[PDB]
């Protein structure tokens, strides 16, 4: 069956090489998660360093795209490299051709038509990732976006993505039947960092120290990422609670 | 099945099979390691002799790339070569456009994006080589090691080729032992003996052993071959430590 | 064997069988024998007829005043190699009045070689190359190998039986090294590292092609008559 | 690299046959049956609709019977879309001629050049045929009225009286047993819509699963007028030939 | 574009598309061209599962290809076309440039390298037809007829027949041909070239057409009645 | 580097089946249903919102799309082949015609050009077909309201009513119950919401369905004044409050 | 099925080893080469008595001074001749001068090995090239689809060539005269002609420094095979 | 080049073109035939850029012999002469513009009509009774008009041309050798062999 | 506007003798008023027994001698280390120079 080796249907309608493509997308056993506050976007990601020969601030997943747009990958890393060289590139051109910052969802759909192009054409492989994109938009405020190798995407109030993603969602949605709205109704983006990884320990059943996460938050006119330090004192404050 | 005849196609594994067996190519190869230092980064090579008309000294494998960045490889060394022509080409045009010379990190991505673009068609064989690669910057120090499927991280110490996994052990001691730094004339000595350590996975053959290092003390950070008296002594340290 | 029927194909093991089968036109060529001084460097190879009726192939081919090679394999791949390095010497002095260094030459030789290994439709290049010169630093030998493996050598030997001559040159290592200015000397010891590879038959007139280049002597080859003076 | 997945939809086979061509003649047997019959004083064109629900859109509808020019229509057997693609370059091919030489085409010089691009899709380029088979009807001042069938193979030739599609073996023994040479057009009418009610695969032959058309000198003195019948037209016809 | 070499060569060192193009023309409808003392005749046999066959308007099966040379085939008849354009146009390119219509081997020549191009160039397969050219080179009265195939192989013939059952009818021209006294009138050659394809036609009705090409562009069709005479008077004098 | 699959991954099986055409519409039997109904003074389209996870936003995935004034699409099957065949539609819409006519094409038009496009991909080298049907409802002055469905292999025909994906064998069944030439817009919303109701398993209410009208000008819609011609789109997105309206007198 | 440009395990391509299978079953072609010409003859194997073998082209000119024999796929040889004369005119072109002969081979050949996936196969014909020119004297040289070209005293091609080298390697000596290289290849070709040689179904052609390249029309060689019986007869 | 004439009478088209062919100081040639025959029943006279002139005839002769062989059928003039203004039409915008002007003298064999077509190098086709490129319409214009009637016979046409040649050759600064007369009728094409 | 000649001077001189031949050029090069150098030779042995100077614009005489050096040391590769004879070196020079016919290379040339 070269219909399970090229981006072809198959008898029952499917496309094989776009299944193995979401195999690959847990390949690295790391799970990532992101949330809305009122003023900022949260998206935490897991962080494993399993060699001690390596440097482990050049470990990472979180990619800032623009000055506003951050994207978590769960994937290989070379196919996130690629989509984030190329989200950065498609960004920047937005800005230039038409005069403003390219929005969160409007860059994850530009990169779903790119992942849709190699579910159709053969001699593109879909990229083995999954790519979740974060800003506080100017238009739409918080926004979360994702991209799969199906080209499929949607906006999430809160997501999550990897191997432990089911446990992880079904935690968030019983929050939001609880908490009855779309969001995490906090102030500042330090206390919904704070719930972003409290709620991802409590589906996991594992804890972190400062190395184990890695932490992205986008605010109105700027995406960074927290430094050790800074997890640090986001874990001390979830401490003593 | 079959997903293992052509590049670019994943198994329902989510793999590639063809960076996979790229791998076992560069496994197969020469021992060959870099040390990050406290202002800079040494690396080494395993050169097997295959025979007595080798001439010695004459068989470089350590290759430049720009004035601040040295590549070494194991595997296919045809590839390799390819690879640093291209990232001379990278270094070249970033240059050329932004006047600085390329920063490592700026320089890891365009031979990651490059080699990872090897992976994306059926109509190329991916890289069978995995590169150890760096040098110093505005930033410091920084080394890398660059895998046939794209993959790169920044290490403290790397390792790659036959002796890989003896290797490995000494750098992972070096890195317990020396948590404040180790001085970049320090890392040429701990370089020549972790080479003969390893080259015991790989012993038929009897070796030439190949240093090179950027520090911004030592060689004011320019790539330059370690030779002379200085590569004598670390080929003398090592000779100790094996007995 | 399911991984052969292209040089983009890797084995499971890491291989790439194209280019070993590559690699096995050479062995089934006729031998070529390189070898070198301080002073000089000859090359020598046996030429192979095709019946008693034939002209001998030529093995080796000139490509500059200060370079040149021999070949054992595919000989329409050594015209193309040669040719290549040709232009490669010519550009060297017509932009930069710059003698190509023999070294260069081999780096140029082996990325040539290289991109025919790696990308879908091309093959490997089904011949193997000697290259001797006397560029900037002395004399030089080098052996190309269609893989793109490029590498120096005191002296060295290519193609059928060559591993008779090859553990010779490598017997000899320390008398040959130094026939230091004497350009007989080299060519006859050239002479008998080749006769190490032969088998049921010698070395005729007309079937035994030389070279030589050095310190003041331009790549010449010596062929027919002007061989005698050596069997 | 890619051949491993070429089909090669333009080889010979040992005996001599293009695959792709014996194929698509295979997926073209399956088609609505497309008759033409052609007059002394016109000709007709009838074909029978791919069984048609309750619910279709009927009168807007063309799925069969296309215009080319105004003195040249087609009835398409096979893949719908296919021919679509096709008969727009007919229909510039036909305007380039009356461009450059300021004269109607010549029926056969529009039919001939139809049939040489279908002819390439077999002989280069690597990729699968159109699924065609058209019967030309048409009119010039040369031959008057002509009728040609082309298929995918990029063969062509003309008839007096043809079918295309299904059942054509069934359709052309009924054709050649009543077709006359003198015939005038409204036989010939008759004659397309008896022969479809006995090959057709439907219980009963309705309106509402017919395209007819029709090419006459039936309006003023040595002008050709072309006639793509509406739903009510077909049903009044065939009252009054009485299948209905 | 599409590159695939279609055309190649097996271990038994046969190009099986140029073979398998032959096949093609062993299915097509017979053809045959016999050349007289001061002419040549092209006939050939029309398939007869067809009636209704709009003979006004079909392709006819002989093609002018100059005024003073005409062309005929057998096996795929879209290939033929093909071919036959190119032919056109090189005639009249001919023409203009050196001042002269094309010598009848030169035509030939010209469509059988066009064939040998399709048999080594990636992406198309070889031309399923073979070809009987035939004609008067310009001031000249001496005839001529050759023959083309899918390889590109191309040679004169003083008679010659291509298609199904071409091997029954060339077994007929082969001991009812003399070298020494070719058919000496237009009469003659007609007839020889008649006799020959009721070999293998059937009834000579809608069965049988011929061409006849004398010096200086004088080319004329036969037509039913006339070729009719040819049939009665050739089965007439078969009862013996 | 550069695609080298110039050759057709659609061909002629013995048969004479299109076998990637074959499952791309096996592909849209397990999308999910839509449908469309045409009134006397206008059309509906309507789907059901199948939300991916109950953490999705599913009014940011339009399943109904405009693609003119008076034009509007909706698909069963795989969504991201539909989201760029309408970036397609849309562009196309004004390259081969607004830019020519100064006016938006007539609806079989829009639709032709969208056929050709599907088409391509089922012959052109190197690609797949698309794995959609598309229902397009749409209005022009010369033609009036239209309704069309367009399947993979680039047919297209014109209904009075009908139903792709999931339950549209059931679906088309009731369509032909209840469908008569004398419908009202509001009488085909009716219809389309009862129809809709079979295959829709949980939720069935505004924020679970989507459903837009080619009906009446909206002049509020347009967005200027001035220009009495100019009277705004005739495609409207019914709203999640409207949809629920109609459920309760349902 | 797998790449035109294939090596066989063996390091041998595939595609070029098989071309010369096909050249095997072409029709016979022999060289000869002596200090007074090279003769160039072969059988014309006409496939039915009434295809009028004159028509029969496999001895071909490519300049005055270079003549070109065929065996194999004879219809792949029409761009071969083609660009060997292109050369060789072009080339006096450029240097008011005749091509050398080896230079002119050298050229050919270049062609041989530009197939892939340039066209798709290598060409399924051998040709001896002879010629005459200042430096060399007198050659024959023997053109494959290797793309490797070899200089012969004498050669033969296809089909009947194992058998005429045997013939060829006793029969060649360093000072064979016109007369008996024409005589030479007669009988040679007689021999594994399946047929009977006569001058309508072989054909001679030598190449002179004095008259050029030649072809010997019907009369002449039936007077050579005239000669040739009588010696033969009388021993 | 210079000068073209074109009568259209009552079965006939006459087309009337000078002789010479001059460069600098030089009549290089004095019987020039400044004409192509495109099809039996159609004749199509040149002037204008040297080179350029038969280069464009020769060109168009080759494409209407082309297309009589392909289809076996000879186009009507009205064809043909709308062939050649497109083509001329397309010339104009190129990298170097077709600098002649023709006129195409045909028998319509349909209409049994003669019919004669004026066209410039510009492609401005026009059917005409009578047409003239370059200073002699200047003369032969206005003395048509007058002398012209619609149902001449040819011979009569013939010497309406003598009037026509005898002002040119009265009048006209240069020396333009006579002319070559040819007559398109139902016929074909004919030469009259002294004028 | 960029003028892309100039003049360099000087002047050469070739005279055929029955068995010998000379090729004489002054070694002064110039523009406009100036001198340039006073020893820049402009006339070459390009071997095979040819001398050949280009004089007129230096920077195409010197491209012209270069290309024709480079003309000579390939006619030996690929013709199996033939001489060229004199006519054939004039014949090959007349190829490089119509090449630039319509940009020349402003020298007169004696071999």
């Amino acid at each position: 069956g070269y219909d399970r080796h090229i981006t072809i249907f198959s008898p029952e309608g499917r496309l094989y090489q776009v299944e193995y493509a979401f195999k690959a997308t847990n390949q690295t056993n790391i799970n990532s998660l992101a949330v809305r506050g009122k003023d900022c976007t949260v998206v935490i990601s897991q962080k494993k360093v399993p060699d001690k020969l390596l440097d482990p601030t050049t470990v990472s997943y979180i990619f800032c795209i623009s000055r506003t747009i951050g994207m978590v990958v769960n994937g290989p890393i070379p196919d996130a490299r690629n989509a984030a060289l190329r989200a950065k590139a498609e960004a920047a051109e937005f800005r230039y051709k038409y005069g403003y910052d390219m929005p969160c969802d409007v860059l994850a759909k530009r990169m779903a038509n790119l992942s849709q192009i190699y579910t159709q054409r053969a001699y593109m492989r879909p990229l083995g990732v999954i790519l979740t994109f974060v800003s506080v938009d100017e238009e739409l405020g918080p926004s979360i976006y994702k991209t799969d190798p199906a080209g499929y995407y949607v906006g999430y109030k809160a997501t999550a993505t990897g191997p432990k993603q089911q446990e992880i969602t079904t935690n968030l949605e019983n929050h939001f039947k609880k908490s009855k709205i779309d969001h995490i109704n906090e102030e500042s983006w330090e206390k919904v960092v704070e719930f972003a990884i409290t709620h991802m320990i409590d589906a996991l059943g594992t804890e972190f120290s400062k190395n184990d996460l890695e932490v992205g938050v986008a605010t109105k006119d700027k995406f960074f990422t927290l430094s050790a330090e800074n997890i640090e004192e986001r874990l001390v404050a979830i401490a003593e609670q | 099945t079959g997903y293992d005849l052509s590049n670019s196609v994943f198994s329902p594994d989510g793999r590639n099979f063809q960076v996979e067996y790229a791998v076992k190519a560069v496994e197969n190869g020469t021992t060959s390691i870099g040390i990050k230092c406290n202002d800079g980064v040494v690396f080494a090579v395993e050169k097997l002799i295959t025979s007595k008309l080798l001439v010695p000294q004459k068989n470089v494998k350590i290759q430049v790339v720009d004035r601040h960045i040295g590549c070494v490889y194991s595997g296919l060394i045809p590839d390799g070569r390819h690879l640093v022509n291209r990232g001379r080409e990278e270094a070249a045009s970033f240059k050329k456009l932004y006047k600085t010379p390329i920063p490592i990190p700026a320089f890891a991505d365009r031979l990651g994006q490059y080699v990872q673009a090897h992976t994306l068609y059926n109509s190329v064989r991916p890289f069978g080589v995995s590169t150890i690669f760096g040098g110093v910057d505005k930033n410091g120090a920084h080394l890398y090691m660059l895998e046939p499927s794209g993959s790169y991280w920044g290490y403290k110490g790397a390792a790659t080729g036959k002796g890989r996994q003896s290797a490995k052990a000494e750098l992972e001691k070096l890195v317990d032992h020396h948590p404040e730094g180790l001085s970049a004339r320090e890392a040429v000595k701990q370089a020549a003996k972790i080479i003969y350590l390893a080259h015991e996975d790989n012993k038929e053959k009897d070796f030439e052993l190949e240093i090179s290092w950027c520090s911004l003390s030592e060689t004011n950070g320019l790539h330059k071959f370690v030779k002379g008296d200085l590569l004598q002594e670390a080929i003398d340290f090592a000779q100790k430590e094996i007995n | 064997n399911n991984y052969d029927g292209d040089t983009v194909t890797f084995s499971p093991t890491g291989r790439l069988f194209q280019v070993e089968y590559a690699l096995e036109a050479i062995k089934q060529g006729s031998v070529t024998v390189g070898l070198r001084s301080n002073t000089h460097a000859v090359l020598v190879a046996l030429k192979r007829n095709a019946d008693e009726l034939s002209s001998y192939q030529k093995k080796i081919i000139k490509c500059d005043e200060h370079m040149g090679l021999s070949l054992a394999g595919l000989a329409p791949d050594a015209r193309v190699l040669s040719n290549y390095l040709r232009q490669q010497c010519n550009y060297s002095s017509l932009v930069f009045n710059r003698k190509l260094a023999v070294e260069r030459a081999g780096h140029l030789l082996c990325d040539k070689a290289q991109k025919n290994t790696q990308s879908y439709g091309g093959r490997p290049y089904g011949v193997g190359l000697l290259i001797i010169g006397y560029d900037k630093s002395g004399a030089h030998l080098l052996e190309f190998q269609p893989s793109g493996n490029v590498t120096e050598l005191y002296g060295t030997a290519i193609g059928a039986r060559s591993q008779g001559a090859k553990t010779y040159l490598e017997r000899t290592l320390d008398t040959f090294i130094k026939i230091d200015g004497n350009p007989d000397e080299l060519i006859k010891a050239g002479v008998e590292a080749i006769s190490q590879s032969l088998r049921d038959e010698s070395l005729t007139v007309d079937n035994l092609s030389i070279a030589i280049v050095g310190k003041d002597t331009p790549f010449t080859i010596y062929d027919g008559e002007a061989v005698a003076k050596y069997i | 690299g890619s051949r491993r997945y070429d089909s090669r939809t333009t080889i010979f086979s040992p005996e001599g046959r293009l695959y792709q061509v014996e194929y698509a003649l295979e997926s073209i047997s399956h088609a609505g049956t497309a008759i033409g019959i052609m007059a002394s004083d016109g000709i007709v064109l009838a074909a029978e609709r791919k069984v048609t629900s309750t619910l279709l859109e009927q009168d807007t509808s063309t799925e069969k019977l296309y215009k080319l020019n105004d003195k040249i229509a087609v009835a398409v057997a096979g893949l719908t879309a296919d021919a679509e693609i096709l008969i727009n370059t007919a229909r510039i091919h036909a305007q380039n001629y009356l461009k450059t030489y300021n004269e109607d085409i010549p029926v056969e010089i529009l039919v001939r050049r139809l049939s040489d691009i279908k002819q390439g899709y077999t002989q280069h380029g690597g990729l699968r045929p159109f699924g065609v088979s058209f019967i030309y009807a048409g009119y010039d001042d040369r031959y008057g009225y002509q009728l040609y069938t082309s298929n995918p193979s990029g063969n062509y030739t003309g008839w007096k009286a043809i079918s295309v599609g299904a059942n054509t073996s069934a359709a052309q023994t009924l054709l050649q047993m009543d077709y006359k040479d003198d015939m005038k057009v409204d036989d010939a009418i008759e004659l397309a819509l008896k022969t479809l009610s006995k090959t057709t695969d439907s219980s009963a032959l309705t309106y509402d699963r017919l395209e007819f058309a029709t090419i006459r000198k039936g309006a003023n003195d040595g002008e050709v007028y072309q006639k793509i019948f509406k739903p009510q037209e077909i049903k009044d016809i065939l009252v009054k030939t009485g299948i209905t | 574009g599409y590159d695939r070499a279609l055309s190649i060569f097996s271990p038994d060192g046969h190009i099986f598309q140029v073979e398998y193009a032959l096949e093609a023309v062993k299915r097509g409808t017979c053809a045959v061209g016999v050349k007289g003392k001061n002419c040549v005749v092209l006939g050939c046999e029309r398939r007869s599962t067809l009636k209704l066959q709009d003979t006004r308007i079909t392709p006819s099966k002989v093609s002018k290809i100059d005024s003073h040379v005409v062309l005929s085939f057998s096996g795929l008849n879209a290939d033929s076309r093909i071919l036959i354009e190119k032919a056109r146009v090189e005639a009249q390119s001919h023409r203009l440039t050196l001042e002269d219509p094309v010598t009848v081997e030169y035509l030939t020549r010209y469509v059988a390298g066009v064939q040998q191009r399709y048999t080594q160039s990636g992406g198309v397969r070889p031309f399923g037809v073979s070809t009987l050219i035939a004609g008067f080179d310009p001031r000249d009265d001496e005839p001529k007829l050759y023959q083309t195939e899918p390889s590109g192989i191309y040679s004169s013939w003083s008679a010659q027949t291509i298609g199904r059952n071409s091997k029954t009818v060339r077994e007929f021209l082969e001991k009812n041909y003399d070298r020494k006294e070719p058919p000496a009138t237009v009469e003659e050659c007609v007839k020889l070239t008649v006799r020959s394809l009721l070999e293998v036609v059937q009834t000579g009705a809608k069965n049988i057409e011929i061409t006849v090409v004398k010096p200086d562009s004088d080319i004329v069709a036969l037509s039913s009645e006339e070729i009719n005479q040819y049939v009665t008077q050739i089965e007439q004098e078969k009862q013996e | 580097m550069t695609d080298r699959y110039s050759f057709s991954l659609t061909t002629f099986s013995p048969s004479g089946k299109l076998g990637q055409i074959d499952y791309a519409l096996t592909a849209v039997k397990q999308g999910v249903t839509s449908l469309g109904i045409k009134a006397t003074n206008g059309v509906v389209i309507a789907t059901e919102k199948k939300s991916s996870s109950p953490l999705a936003m599913s009014e940011t995935l339009s399943k109904v799309s405009l693609l003119t004034p008076d034009i509007g699409a909706v698909y069963s099957g795989m969504g991201p082949d539909y989201r760029v065949l309408v970036d397609k539609s849309r562009k196309v819409a004004h390259t081969s015609y607004k830019r020519i006519y100064g006016e938006y094409p007539p609806t079989k038009l829009l639709v032709s050009e969208v056929a050709k496009i599907m088409q391509e991909a089922t012959q052109s080298g190197g690609v797949r077909p698309f794995g959609v049907s598309l229902l397009i409802a749409g209005h022009d002055e010369f033609n009036g309201f239209s309704l069309y469905q367009v399947d993979p292999s680039g047919s297209y025909f014109p209904w009075k009513a009908t139903a792709i994906g999931k339950g549209s064998v059931a679906a088309k069944t009731f369509l032909e119950k209840r469908w008569n030439d004398e419908l009202e817009l509001e009488d085909a919303i009716h219809i389309a919401l009862l129809t809709l109701k079979e295959s829709v398993e949980g939720e069935f209410n505004g924020d679970t369905i989507e459903l837009a009208i080619i009906g009446d000008e909206n002049p509020d819609l347009l967005g200027y004044t001035g220009i009495p011609t100019d009277k705004g789109p005739r495609f409207r997105k019914l709203t999640s409050q409207e949809i629920n309206d109609r459920l309760e007198a349902l | 099925d797998r790449g035109v440009s294939t090596f066989s395990p063996e390091g041998r391509l595939f595609q070029v080893e098989y071309s010369l299978e096909a050249i095997k079953l072409g029709s016979t072609a022999i060289g000869i080469a002596t200090k007074e010409g090279v003769v160039l003859g072969v059988e014309k194997r006409a496939t039915s008595p009434l295809l009028e073998s004159d028509s029969i082209e496999k001895i071909v000119e490519i300049d005055r001074h270079i003549g070109c024999a065929m065996s194999g796929l004879t219809a792949d040889a029409r761009s071969m001749i083609e660009h060997a004369r292109t050369a060789a005119v072009t080339h006096n072109l450029y240097y008011d001068e005749d091509i050398n002969v080896e230079s002119l081979t050298q050229s050919v050949c270049d062609l041989a090995l530009r197939f892939g996936e340039l066209m798709s196969r290598p060409f399924g014909v051998a040709l001896l090239i002879a010629g005459h020119d200042a430096d060399d004297g007198y050659q024959l040289f023997h053109a494959e689809p290797s793309g490797t070209f070899y200089r012969y005293n004498a050669k033969a091609i296809g089909s009947g060539s194992e058998g005429a080298q045997a013939e060829l390697l006793n029969e060649w000596h360093s000072s064979l005269t016109l007369k008996e290289a024409e005589l030479l290849v007669l009988k040679i070709l007689k021999q594994v002609m399946e047929e009977k040689l006569d001058e309508n179904n072989a054909q001679l052609s030598c190449i002179t420094k004095q008259d050029g390249f030649k072809i010997y029309d019907n009369e002449k060689t039936a007077e050579l095979i005239k000669e040739l019986k009588e010696k033969e007869a009388a021993e | 080049m210079d000068i073209i004439l074109g009568i259209r009478v009552q079965d006939s088209v006459i087309l009337a073109s000078s002789k010479a062919v001059t460069r600098g100081i030089s009549v290089l040639k004095d019987s020039d035939d400044k004409t192509r025959q495109l099809s039996p029943h159609t004749l199509m006279s040149f002037a204008g850029e040297a080179g350029d002139t038969v280069q464009f005839a020769e060109y168009i002769q080759a494409n209407i012999q082309l297309y009589s062989i392909r289809e076996d059928y000879e186009l009507s003039p009205q064809a043909v002469s709308s062939f050649v203004r497109q083509e001329l039409a397309k010339s104009i915008r190129s990298r170097r513009p077709y600098q002649v002007n023709v006129l195409i003298g045909g028998y319509d064999k349909k209409k049994n009509k003669p019919e004669l077509y004026q066209i410039d190098y510009l492609g401005t086709k026009v059917e005409l009774p009578y047409g003239a490129h370059g200073y002699s319409g200047f003369y032969t214009f206005s003395l048509l008009d007058h002398h012209y009637r619609p149902d001449m016979t040819t011979e009569e046409g013939l010497d309406l041309l003598k009037l026509c040649v005898q002002e040119l050759e009265k009048r006209m600064p240069m020396d333009f050798k006579g002319v070559i007369v040819k007559i398109v009728d139902k016929d074909g094409i004919r030469q009259v062999d002294d004028f | 506007q960029f003028n892309p000649y100039g003049d360099n001077g000087g002047t050469i001189l070739g005279i055929a003798g029955e068995d010998f031949a000379v090729l004489a050029g002054d070694t002064r090069n110039i523009t406009d008023y100036s001198i340039n150098s006073r020893y820049e030779p402009k006339v070459f042995d390009c071997g095979d027994n040819i001398v050949m100077s280009a004089n007129g614009f230096a920077a195409d005489g010197d491209a012209l001698v270069k290309r024709f050096k480079n003309s000579v040391k390939w006619y030996h590769f690929d013709h199996n280390d033939k001489k060229l004879s004199i006519n054939s070196a004039a014949r090959n020079i007349q190829h490089l120079l119509y090449g630039k016919r319509f940009f020349p290379y402003y020298v007169h040339t004696i071999i």
